């Protein structure tokens, strides 16, 4: 029962920031030896890596996005967020959050997978 | 990027094989492991075969990951109606530093009504 | 006499990859005609020599490895060959010069709710070297803090287990290898076939 | 690492008789398990490969058994020539390890040594040292005890011996114990004996000499 | 006929160093392992060392690590063993045995006769030669006292005298040389009438004494 639920406001205005949460039920976020990442998809194109976040805060980006990205973990509310600065409409895509294993703490030990995905929360980037 | 390439369909009859080739180089397929994802309509991808050719519970033993040097191939031995979806196969590239995915193969079973 | 083949084929048990067995055949005469006409064998593919014309061939010594992995991997025993048994578990020299021997042994390696008593690495820091092994259960370390013998953040056990559950295909089957290797040095040859 | 335990540290035994020996292994290593004969002064041979199996000129009359943890190495009919000591040795990992050995001797009627004893050279008192040798020829078994004596003064940290090996036609042993003393104390004293206790003498045997005649 | 040559074993001091080499011949030395084993005097066999096929895996035991280095050179076909801050712990016969096919370090198919090493603060040294001069049975034989390194070899009569010959396996007195000792037993009623000769051979120091035991 490892559950991740994605939330975020549908339509977000040029140049302003995008938030998405990604909240985690039937377990803890802090806890097996799991990359937290982002992932978006434009609608009938293929899947872009966003980033990831893993011990306790260090993160790495992608460098096409790096500058514009924000990944937090919030463990009280036992979820993720993703900041996406001054969006454009290159940025409107399928965005979901999953957890990838590294590690022998890992349960099940799916090494290098990305075990349970979100939903998908569909952001529309225009002003009208 | 568009580091990793696949054809964008193939399709076969149903009870057939299927190849699903996946091309890289050796940042990515080369020197790291390969997982394979299948995503339906409408849905979130879901973890077909991770490290290159494990398979995890609930998966089918008709699907099986190979690996030889800088590609990667998924055969679905056994093509059925169940199996139409789109297949991305994923991988670290440690000169993009990021984790890349195909473009997708979508499978359409042939022997269709 | 004559040569054991027995002992090998028909073994009560066989061994985990990681941890292959090898007997020295030495000092006997080597039938390999019942293995030629045998249809109990999956794989039969030499390397170097010839499975017909084995019946006058002297060698010096003879080597069996014997081990156990599934369908899919059957194809990696063999010399340029890549994959998790061929890097971590079981390699075999470009020169390599005997014969590769699989049979499919599903009645036997496998229990209803899965064997788990075999074993294969997954995990190390380089490729085997010809005729390597390794056995030992050390923490794979894969990143930059080290690991202090527990599993955890880029920390792996370097040991898995097969499922091997009857209804599992045929590529994930278990089954059982022997590998002959034939060595002739500039000796009395103490291993002749007939 | 692999320890080998070897039981028992020696034997003796008659001629056709059964003898079998044990290798204990602290771990499993499956049948790794090699079997060495060596004779005194040359070079270990192999008899017995993957706990079994003979190697090649092997006689038939030596055997090996064994799998795991326990192994056996048995001769069913010793001969005289099997005088030697034997190792087991595993190669299931590194490092490669022996075992303690077995020595094996050849059980004989108690035979009794002949003592002779030898004063220094006159050519060797010429250069300042002088060696009194005591020789115990041809005995069994191998225990045998020398005590050197000096003017009725049991000596002790001046004298070294040596063993013979046991001779494979007549089953016996030979032993030489030599009494080095400088030529100043060897001209100090006159009586010279060493004592020789050995199970086949009822009682010690005495060999000596007066320096001079 | 797996061939395995070794050559470099003498004296050397100790804190020195010394290096061995095997030179294989009779097999394609470039794919098979090699190993070094030693045996102490009046020890049993000690394994040493062992290196895989292309010389980029080594490994040693607890008692030579960090103190010895083991290498080889596939085109000259001889395997080395350099040998720093010998003590005389590391006296003994040392040999060298091919391996397994390639990393299989597990197998020692073929052993080497054996070249000695001698650990010692001494300098090479001829042997002093002196009669141990002679019942229904009378005893003789010759006194082999200090040198070195080991050995020497005793016979009598030129080989004519074998039976009832026992000579002693060498003692290593304090100073640092070797003692030995070679005896015969003879009729008594030989003695006037039949000469024995020791014929004592000391090649390290390329000495060679006959000494004639007579009675007194
Ligand atoms: C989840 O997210 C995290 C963080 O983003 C990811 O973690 C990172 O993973 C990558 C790849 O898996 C790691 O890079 C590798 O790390 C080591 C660096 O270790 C160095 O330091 C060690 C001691 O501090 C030392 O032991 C290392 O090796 C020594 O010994 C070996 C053999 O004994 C010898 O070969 C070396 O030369 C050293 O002597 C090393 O010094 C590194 O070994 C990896 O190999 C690179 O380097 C070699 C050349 O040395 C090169 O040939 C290889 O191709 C390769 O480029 C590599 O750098 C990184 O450290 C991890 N970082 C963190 C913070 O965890 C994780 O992968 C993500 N998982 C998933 C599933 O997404
Ligand atoms: C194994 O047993 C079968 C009989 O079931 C026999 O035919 C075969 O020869 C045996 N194996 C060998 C190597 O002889």
């Amino acid at each position: 029962q490892l559950q991740l639920q994605e939330s975020g406001p549908g339509l977000v205005k040029p140049s302003q920031t995008l938030s998405l949460t990604c909240t985690v039920s039937g377990g803890s976020i802090s806890s097996g030896s799991y990359n937290w990442t982002w992932i978006r998809q434009p609608a009938g194109k293929g899947l872009e890596w966003i980033g990831r976040i893993y011990n306790s805060g260090s993160t790495n980006y992608n460098p096409s996005l790096k500058s514009r990205v924000t990944i937090s973990v919030d463990t009280s509310k036992n979820q993720l967020s993703l900041k996406v600065r001054s969006v454009t409409a290159a940025d409107t895509a399928v965005y979901y959050c999953a957890r990838h294993c590294s590690g022998g703490t890992c349960y099940p030990k799916y090494y290098y997978g990305m075990d349970v995905w979100g939903q998908g929360t569909t952001v529309t980037v225009s002003s009208a | 990027q568009s580091a990793l390439t696949q054809p964008p369909s193939v399709s076969e009859a149903p009870r057939q094989r299927v190849t699903i080739s996946c091309s890289g180089s050796s940042s990515n397929i080369g020197n790291n492991a390969v997982n394979w994802y299948q995503q339906f309509p409408g849905k979130a991808p879901k973890l077909l075969i991770y490290y290159d050719d494990l398979l995890p519970s609930g998966v089918s033993d008709r699907f099986s990951g190979s690996k030889s040097g800088t590609s990667a191939s998924l055969a679905i031995s056994g093509v059925q109606s169940e199996d139409e979806a789109d297949y991305y196969c994923a991988a670290w590239d440690d000169s993009l530093n990021v984790v890349v995915f195909g473009g997708g193969t979508k499978l359409t079973v042939l022997g269709q009504p | 006499n004559l040569c054991p083949f027995g002992e090998v084929f028909n073994a009560t048990r066989f061994a985990s990859v990681y941890a292959w067995n090898r007997k020295r055949i030495s000092n006997c005469v080597a039938d390999y005609s019942v293995l030629y006409n045998s249809a109990s064998f999956s794989t039969f593919k030499c390397y170097g020599v010839s499975p017909t014309k084995l019946n006058d061939l002297c060698f010096t010594n003879v080597y069996a490895d014997s081990f156990v992995i599934r369908g899919d991997e059957v194809r990696q025993i063999a010399p340029g060959q890549t994959g998790k048994i061929a890097d971590y578990n079981y390699k075999l020299p470009d020169d390599f010069t005997g014969c590769v021997i699989a049979w499919n042994s599903n009645n036997l390696d496998s229990k209803v709710g899965g064997n788990y008593n075999y074993l294969y690495r997954l995990f190390r820091k380089s490729n085997l070297k010809p005729f390597e092994r390794d056995i030992s259960t050390e923490i794979y370390q894969a990143g930059s803090t080290p690991c202090n013998g527990v599993e955890g953040f880029n920390c792996y056990f370097p040991l898995q287990s097969y499922g091997f559950q009857p209804t599992n295909g045929v590529g994930y089957q278990p089954y059982r290898v022997v590998v002959l290797s034939f060595e002739l040095l500039h000796a009395p040859a103490t291993v002749c076939g007939k | 690492d692999i320890q080998l335990t070897q039981s028992p540290s020696s034997l003796s035994a008659s001629v056709g008789d059964r003898v079998t020996i044990t290798c204990q292994a602290s771990q499993d290593i499956s049948n790794y398990l090699n079997w060495y004969q060596q004779k005194p002064g040359k070079a270990p041979k192999l008899l017995i490969y993957d706990a079994s199996n003979l190697e090649t000129g092997v006689p038939s009359r030596f055997s090996g058994g064994g799998s795991g943890t326990d192994f056996t190495f048995t001769i069913t009919s010793l001969q005289p020539e099997d005088i030697a000591t034997y190792y087991c040795q595993q190669y299931d990992n590194l490092p490669l390890t022996f075992g303690g050995g077995t020595k094996v001797d050849i059980k004989r009627t108690v035979a009794a040594p002949s003592v002779f004893i030898f004063p220094p050279s006159d050519e060797q008192l010429k250069s300042g040292t002088a060696s009194v040798v005591c020789l115990l020829n041809n005995f069994y078994p191998r225990e045998a005890k020398v005590q050197w004596k000096v003017d009725n003064a049991l000596q002790s940290g001046n004298s070294q011996e040596s063993v013979t090996e046991q001779d494979s036609k007549d089953s016996t042993y030979s032993l030489s114990s030599t009494l080095t003393l400088s030529k100043a104390d060897y001209e100090k004293h006159k009586v010279y004996a060493c004592e020789v206790t050995h199970q086949g003498l009822s009682s010690p045997v005495t060999k000596s000499f007066n320096r001079g005649e």
